């Protein structure tokens, strides 16, 4: 286990600083890399550093300390589009194998200036026979858990991006098929705050 | 005071006798610490100083790989330069490369270099500033445009200012007893009258490290170098060095000739006189 | 295409005392190209047990090589170094001189 | 330690 | 990724089938590598090549095959597919000796799923859900969710299309498809996605919303003697309409 990386997940709000640690063991290493990888795609290179000290490029800053065998990556002014898992990569030469870490997942949570949490029930006019509960517009501290029974499938916290104002919001979707259930019982295991909207 | 770490690479082609001969040698000052020879048994970077044997299996694996990569560029380089100068396939040609770095008495970075020869004369060399190249001819100019596009200078500058001086320092403290020794010369003078009219005084300097030494002749203060033989500084084979210097003296005047010895193991410089 | 004639020095590691153990050096230097034939000789016969240094170069790119053997100097045994190179029109024998 | 990035002439 | 390309994007195979994943590269590099990427193991090296003509094995070479006749292409054959070869695969490229630039660049990846038997392949069922009876009269905004359900393997590409043109402009799709019954390896998948717009764009009845899912399954080449419709590489779509309230 040559390249040891920050375990994860790391959670920073938008505009903050995400700092990432990396520790390598081959003393004769010479070239050092940070790769950005979004879920479902390829690792994309963002920072190379070749010698001791700091190297800056836009919002990224990477340090190298070869004496204590340490690479870092700092992300100044964090966008929500930095939500990725970040790989530390290390090599000795032209012919040396690249030594990757496990990666640290970084989650950037958006600013909501003032939220109101709300649970909504949706339908359509199809032949598909299920209700969908949309838990939305809520606090970025709030979690989502998905192990109740073998019937109700609950998704994850996803961040939408409206380019009309700045109106970004968190959302989660829960459903079931051939069983009747209300929308105030599927998120019954998850801790929701004292001012959550339930269908009047 | 100052220290240095230099690596030397020689590649010579063998027309109709297969792959090239490749030899790589590494020095810290005037002490060889590593070797690779394409004609040796092991096919690895081998140790040549006791203080470097304490490097582990990852060091040797790494240096074997890198030295083989060097060897490979050189193997292609011989074919490339042969093409470059339209030379025939029937002749043996030689590539030399030397890089390395100097540090001061404070052990901080002083100087870095990387030069390259073809058939015993300059080809391309990294300039003082580590950003630019000197090309020796119209062919060499092609190599230079290629090495600009390859970003060689940039990666050499990161090595020479960083990794070269980081590893030199590691070496210099691992071989405290060896590399930071300074060995004073053992000095004596000989007399050999070859004829009845003239005489030959020969100043000696033996058992010294490092190899930098200065031997001058003089008659009553003024620096005589007209009647003067000085051999190249030669290795004794035990780690120390040897050098002699001579004068052809009109005999009877041996008392007013002095021999001056400069070395960094000597506190004050030495004068020598025969009687 | 450069060619340089080697400079040969034949000498001992320690001052030559008769009947004591020593090393006999033949330092060839300042040559180009690297293809050099070097033999150590005792009374004209070739010495098998000769080590040599790894090939290196000077600031002018010229090669230098130390060849060396374990020996014991006596008064009668003659020592020489035999050097062949492209620059030499016939091979070069350089006799060992003990005060040189 | 050797340089890690040698390039063809 | 203007340099490193790989074919195909997605693949289903059954046990013992052969396939080759094409990898090409543009930048005259000598050093090419094949990596597989797996949830608990990170990135692992399969086979690698430091020049044309020559190749060597990594840490996980068993069951894979590799050649390099040209400096441009580095194909990975799988000879007899096994269910443990289910992974994302990355072609990678490095200059080696032709340049001093240290950096290694990756291809876009091939998602490969090897199943026990080909009956497990299922296309999705797509349904768009219209925004709430409360949300429009509370937040002045309208969220259309979409369900893509009951598909195997997780080889999908979701897109929303309003009035004929593709939008990215207000969407959060799920990053990864989730399992329907997380106990099986034959288990099928579900994926959700949300599209948000204003009240004065949902309520306009000229506006036609459509959640579009591209499935990557079988081809018109595989043997198929089943009761079901043949689960080929296809697009399933669903639609909702502009509605005044």
């Amino acid at each position: 286990k040559e390249v040891e990386q920050n375990s994860g997940p790391l959670s920073v709000p938008e505009g903050a600083i995400a700092s990432l640690n990396c520790t390598y063991s081959d003393r004769g290493s010479q070239s050092f890399f940070w790769y950005r990888q979004y879920s479902g795609k390829s690792p994309e290179l963002i920072m190379s550093i070749y010698s001791n000290g700091d190297k800056e490029d836009g919002r990224f800053t990477a340090q190298l300390n070869k004496a204590s065998q340490y690479v870092s990556l700092l992300i100044r002014d964090s966008q929500p589009s930095d939500s990725a898992t970040y790989l530390c990569a290390v090599t000795t030469d032209s012919w040396g194998k690249l030594q990757f870490g496990a990666g640290t997942q970084v989650v950037v949570t958006p600013d909501i200036q003032n939220p109101d949490p709300a649970v909504y029930q949706l339908r359509d006019s199809k032949s598909s026979d299920k209700s969908v509960c949309l838990f939305t517009d809520f606090d970025s501290q709030t979690n989502v858990s998905q192990s109740k029974d073998s019937d109700v499938y609950i998704t994850d916290k996803t961040v939408l991006d409206m380019r009309s104002m700045d109106f970004k919001s968190n959302s989660a979707v829960a459903w079931s098929n051939k069983s009747d259930f209300a929308c105030a019982n599927a998120f019954n295991n998850s801790i929701i705050p004292e001012d959550t909207f339930f269908p009047s | 005071g100052s220290h240095s770490m230099r690596y030397f690479f020689t590649s010579v082609s063998r027309p109709g006798r297969g792959e090239p001969r490749f030899i790589a040698v590494g020095y810290v000052d005037d002490t060889q610490f590593v070797r690779f020879d394409s004609d040796a048994a092991s096919q690895r970077m081998e140790p040549r100083a006791p203080w470097i044997e304490q490097e582990g299996p990852e060091y040797w694996d790494g240096e074997t790989r890198k030295v083989k990569a060097h060897s490979q560029t050189h193997r292609v380089d011989l074919g490339t330069l042969r093409g470059y100068y339209n030379q025939s396939e029937a002749g043996s040609h030689t590539v030399q490369r030397m890089y390395g770095c100097d540090v001061g008495s404070d052990w901080r970075f002083l100087r870095g270099y990387h030069q390259y020869a073809y058939d015993g004369k300059d080809y391309i060399a990294l300039k003082e500033d580590l950003r630019s190249w000197t090309a020796a001819d119209m062919a060499a100019q092609t190599t230079k445009h290629k090495w600009e596009a390859a970003h060689v200078a940039e990666q050499l500058r990161a090595y020479l200012e960083g990794t070269c001086v980081e590893w030199l320092r590691r070496y210099l403290e691992n071989g405290k007893e060896t590399l930071q020794r300074t060995d004073a010369p053992k000095t004596h003078m000989t007399h050999h009258a070859v004829s009845d009219h003239e005489a030959t005084l020969r100043c000696w300097a033996l058992s010294f490290y490092p190899a930098e030494i200065t031997l001058t002749w003089q008659r009553d203060g003024e620096d005589q170098t007209q009647d003067t033989e000085l051999v190249e500084t030669r290795p004794a084979g035990d780690g120390t060095f040897q050098k002699w210097a001579a004068v052809v003296v009109p005999s009877g005047q041996e008392q007013r000739y002095t021999c001056h010895v400069q070395h960094e193991g000597l506190p004050k410089p030495l004068t020598l006189r025969w009687e | 295409m450069i060619q340089r004639t080697p400079k040969i020095q034949v000498y001992s590691r320690h001052p030559a005392e008769n009947g004591k153990s020593n090393f006999l050096n033949c330092y060839v230097s300042g040559f180009h190209p690297s293809d050099i034939e070097v033999d150590l000789l005792k009374n004209g016969e070739r010495i098998e047990k000769v080590e040599h240094s790894d090939l290196s170069f000077s600031k002018d790119w010229s090669f230098y090589l130390l060849y060396y053997t374990e020996f014991t100097p006596t008064e009668k045994d003659e020592y020489a170094c035999r050097v062949n190179h492209v620059t030499l029109s016939q091979p070069k024998i350089v006799k060992w001189d003990r005060d040189m | 330690l050797l340089f890690g990035y040698p390039v063809y002439v | 990724n203007a340099g490193v390309t790989q074919t195909p994007k997605f693949q289903v195979l059954k046990t013992g089938q052969s396939m080759t994943l094409q990898c090409a590269q543009d930048m005259n590099h000598e050093y090419m590598s094949w990596y597989r990427q797996d949830p608990g193991m990170g990135l692992r090296l399969i086979h690698y090549s430091v020049g044309a003509g020559i190749t060597d094995q990594g840490e996980v070479p068993n069951g894979y095959n590799v050649s390099r006749s040209t400096t441009e292409d580095f194909p990975l054959r799988l000879l007899s597919a096994a269910p443990s070869q289910t992974s994302v695969y990355f072609c990678a490229s490095r200059p080696g000796l032709m340049s001093a630039q240290p950096e290694q660049y990756f291809g876009p990846g091939t998602r490969l799923t090897v199943t026990e038997d080909l009956k497990n392949v299922f296309p999705p069922e797509v349904a768009v859900f219209e925004p709430s009876e409360a949300e429009i009269s509370h937040t002045q905004k309208a969220t259309l969710v979409c369900l893509a359900t009951g598909f195997y393997p997780d080889h999908v590409e979701l897109s929303w299309w309003v009035n004929g043109k593709e939008v990215h402009s207000g969407v959060s799709t799920d990053p990864q498809p989730l399992k329907e019954q997380p106990a099986l390896n034959d288990s099928r998948y579900a994926l959700s996605s949300r599209l948000r717009v204003s009240a004065t764009f949902w309520q306009d009845p000229r506006n036609h919303f459509r959640c579009q899912v591209q499935f990557y399954g079988l081809s018109e080449n595989d043997e198929w003697t089943q009761d079901r419709a043949k689960p080929v590489t296809q697009i399933v779509s669903a639609e909702a309409w502009g509605r005044a309230d």
